[PDB]
RNA sequence: UCUGGUAAGGAUAAGUGCUGAAAGCAUCUAAGCACGAAGCCGGCCUCAAGAUAAGAUUUCCAUAAAGGGUGGUUAAAG
RNA sequence: GUGGUUUGGCACCUGAUGUCGGCUCGUCACAUCCUGGGGCUGGAGAAGGUCCCAAGGGUUGGGCUCGCCCAUUAAAGUGGCACGCGAGCUGGGUUCAGAACGUCGUGAGACAGUUCGGUCUCUAUCUGUUGUGGGCGCAGGAAAUUUGCGAGGGUCU
RNA sequence: UAAUUGCUAAGUUGAAACGAAGUCAAGAA
């Protein structure tokens, strides 16, 4: 049973899963849109949006707490600069997931996840 | 552990009754005019729900 | 007789004489009479009741016409009850004050679902052997299922693995602690089957 | 009450419900069944 | 090629002579009446009887509750059945069948004097048993029959 | 942690009786009538109309969202 | 006389019908251990003895290996199911190759004997059983609420 | 579901020593 258990293990050990989520968060912050499997993107949406909410308080404390998740200097700089400037005044829902198709090698369901403020044609 | 008898052609086909290939869920593009998977970005034009999503 | 209800949760109260009691809170709520069944037309006497208000977006046209005949707003859950001590017309309301004089009630619900379960959890099987002392791979195994070539079969009713829970269960003789008609609330002593939000049948 | 294959007789022999009885209300230690 | 030129003709679905008859069970014995009813249903009284065709009569039995069982059979005949589970043998009586309904007793007796195949399973549906003398079978014009003549 | 098993509704077993011939006496029995068991059939709980004997009652009836399927967000359901 | 549960008699089935006890899971019978209803007593009551009706449910944990003992319990029943059950378990016992003692034999070796050690294979086809779906039928197409032909469970003290 | 004459009331029907004798029939003292 898994009644009211609310995160995906993603077929990995806990340390591997946390490392992969941190890497995906850094990749999404650096390149504003990335392509990945649907399940991984849905886990990343849970993981990464509380991290973007921490940039609404530009302090040393919030920078350090964000760095505890990220451990990436360039990602931290971009996130507390341009990403924060763009996602100010948006009350959550910073990301969007759109499905695209299937892979040749394993028929994995594919999608891309992006930040809604860096897509112009989607208003 | 071991089949006592070999199966007849009829028995084999009766089991294989329920083997089938799933039909994809295809929607028509009202503007573009082609097939794409429902709830999925139309890869020919890159549009999704009337808005451009993937810029060629 | 009885009404429909929705289980909210559990709490603990202190009685008048200083006894700690575990209580279940049930929102019994107003139930409307949607159909009346007769010996002369249906073959038995019963009252059909509807419980939770539904919008037109979620009501099929046959159900909408069925409610329109009784002149009531559409409901979400219907159930029949029997042996009412009185006469009740089509489209009238019953509330939790119906249970004000009652001392004990019976609660019918659907238990929580466990999915596929083995013999140890489903039936309390002892398990084969010990965890050590030569155990190979039968720790949670059923053991023997028959008695050799004289029956030469497994009997019907043999206890095996399978789906557990998610089925109708009745609990009888739950003491009523308090009735709150201002909130449509009923407090009973003990536990009722099901998860929070599940629909119950409360029989007087 | 004594049950035996051969029952024999102031005791009186009666037949009740397809069974044979030898009864004596004066002395109840002589009742017999299943003649 | 056919060198016979003198054959016996079998009746078929388009050549049978099916009729509705009404018989009474006022004081008859259960088995003795049901044997004649089985003959009527099978079609042994028709000169064009064909064992592979439903060529009999549709029989309506009236006054079914007035049937007679001699001796102590009403409670001394023990019918046995099995539910399929261990320790699952059960007993019942013609009195139990009569309490449930006369049609059940009559159907149980007639199925047992009928052939044990698909045709007999089809034939048993041509029998209609009613407790009283009132039944509703218009548009077919059933013919009264004296079962004591047979 | 709460709840339950419980009585005996009906027919009875072994036994206890009433009236009573055969056999003018007697007799619980052959025509009859009272009882009398954790045992039998029920009451209680769950499943149950493929019960092909396929039952009943209310309401609606073809294309949009009369009914559905495919799809999506998901669940104390799996 | 009955039974076939003891010791036997017979030799009819068997290019393998492959193993004692214990564990697990049962199911059945009654020749009743407890609980229920009774007749008799050399039955005053109190418990006892014997017989009849009755198989629904129950019928412990240890020190030892059929039986004895310790402490309980209302009670710690008797049997059948390939001495139920190893394509479900174990491997203490038992058919194996090493070794030792006693006894027997000139010897190789043997034994109503004893003792230490000593591989338990198989991905479930059919049937069986526990769960869960698809199709069609009933029925011209449906959404709901239901009756109960029957089935199973419950029944201790 | 023939005809005629009897017997069985146990659904007997389609295993013994040993007990009542349930019932019909034939007798003798
Ligand atoms: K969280
Ligand atoms: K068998
Ligand atoms: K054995
Ligand atoms: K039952
Ligand atoms: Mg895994
Ligand atoms: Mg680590
Ligand atoms: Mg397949
Ligand atoms: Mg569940
Ligand atoms: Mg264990
Ligand atoms: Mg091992
Ligand atoms: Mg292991
Ligand atoms: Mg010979
Ligand atoms: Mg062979
Ligand atoms: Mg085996
Ligand atoms: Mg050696
Ligand atoms: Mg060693
Ligand atoms: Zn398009």
């Amino acid at each position: 049973m898994r009644h009211n258990k609310k995160f995906n293990h993603l077929g990995r050990k806990a340390a591997h899963r946390k490392a992969m989520l941190s890497n995906m968060a850094a990749s999404l912050i650096l390149h504003k849109r990335i392509f990945t499997t649907v399940a991984k993107a849905k886990a990343l949406r849970i993981y990464v949006e509380p991290l973007l909410t921490k940039t609404k308080e530009d302090t040393t404390h919030s920078r350090r707490i964000a760095f505890s998740y990220l451990q990436n200097k360039y990602a931290l700089k971009e996130l507390f600069g341009d990403v924060a400037a763009k996602i100010a005044d948006r009350p959550g829902g910073y990301t969007r997931i759109l499905k695209t198709g299937y892979r040749l090698g394993d028929n994995a369901a594919m999608c891309f996840i992006e930040l809604v403020d860096y897509n112009e044609n989607m208003l | 552990a071991h089949p006592k008898r070999r199966q007849s052609k009829t028995r084999t086909a009766k089991r294989r009754t329920h083997d089938k290939a799933v039909m994809p869920t295809l929607a028509k593009c009202p503007n573009c005019g082609a097939w794409h998977i429902y709830h999925t970005v139309c890869g020919d034009c890159g549009y999704y729900r009337g808005k451009l999503a993937i810029e060629k | 007789p009885g009404l429909l209800g929705k289980k909210i949760g559990m709490t603990s109260v202190f009685s008048a004489e200083g006894k700690n009691l575990p209580c279940t809170v049930i929102e019994v709520g107003p139930c409307v009479v949607t159909q009346v069944k007769t010996l002369e037309k249906d073959g038995y006497s019963a009252l059909q009741l509807g419980f939770v208000d539904a919008k037109e977006k979620h009501t099929t046209k046959p159900l909408a016409g069925h409610f329109k005949k009784a002149n009531v707003a559409p409901k979400r859950h219907l159930a029949e009850f029997k042996n009412f001590e009185g006469e009740h017309k089509l489209g009238d309301v019953l509330n939790v004050e119906f249970f004000s004089d009652a001392d004990f009630v019976d609660v019918v619900g659907t238990s929580k679902g466990k999915g596929f379960q083995g013999v140890v959890k489903r039936h309390g099987f002892g398990g084969v052997g010990q965890a050590t002392h030569g155990q190979h791979n039968r720790l949670r195994a059923p053991g023997a299922v028959g008695a050799c070539s004289y029956p030469a079969k497994v009997f019907k009713g043999t206890r095996m693995a399978g789906q557990m829970g998610n089925e109708r269960v009745t609990v009888q003789n739950l003491e009523v602690i308090k009735v709150m008609p201002e909130h449509n609330l009923l407090l009973v002593k003990g536990s009722v089957p099901g998860a929070k939000g599940s629909i119950l049948l409360i029989e007087k | 009450m004594k049950v035996r294959a051969s029952v024999k007789k102031e005791c009186k022999i009666v037949r009740r419900k397809g069974r044979l009885y030898v009864i004596n209300k004066k002395n109840p230690k002589y009742k017999q069944r299943q003649g | 090629m056919d060198t016979l030129s003198f054959k016996t003709i079998s009746a078929n679905k388009a050549t049978v002579t099916k009729e509705w008859v009404i018989v009474d069970a006022e004081g008859q014995t259960l088995g003795r009446m049901c044997a004649k009813v089985a003959k009527l249903l099978r079609g042994k009284y028709k000169p064009n009887f064909t064992p592979h065709v439903d060529c009999g009569d549709n029989v309506i039995v009236i006054n079914a509750d007035k049937i007679v069982l001699s001796g102590n059979k009403w409670d001394g005949r023990i019918y046995l059945r099995h539910t399929g589970y261990p320790g699952g043998q059960r007993q019942f009586t013609p009195r139990d069948f009569m309490n449930k309904g006369p049609e059940y007793l009559f159907r149980k007796v007639v199925k047992g004097m009928l052939p044990k195949n698909r045709l007999g399973a089809k034939i048993i549906g041509n029998l209609y048993v009613y407790a009283g003398t009132e039944h509703k079978h218009e548009a077919q014009q059933p013919r009264q029959l004296d079962i004591n003549s047979l």
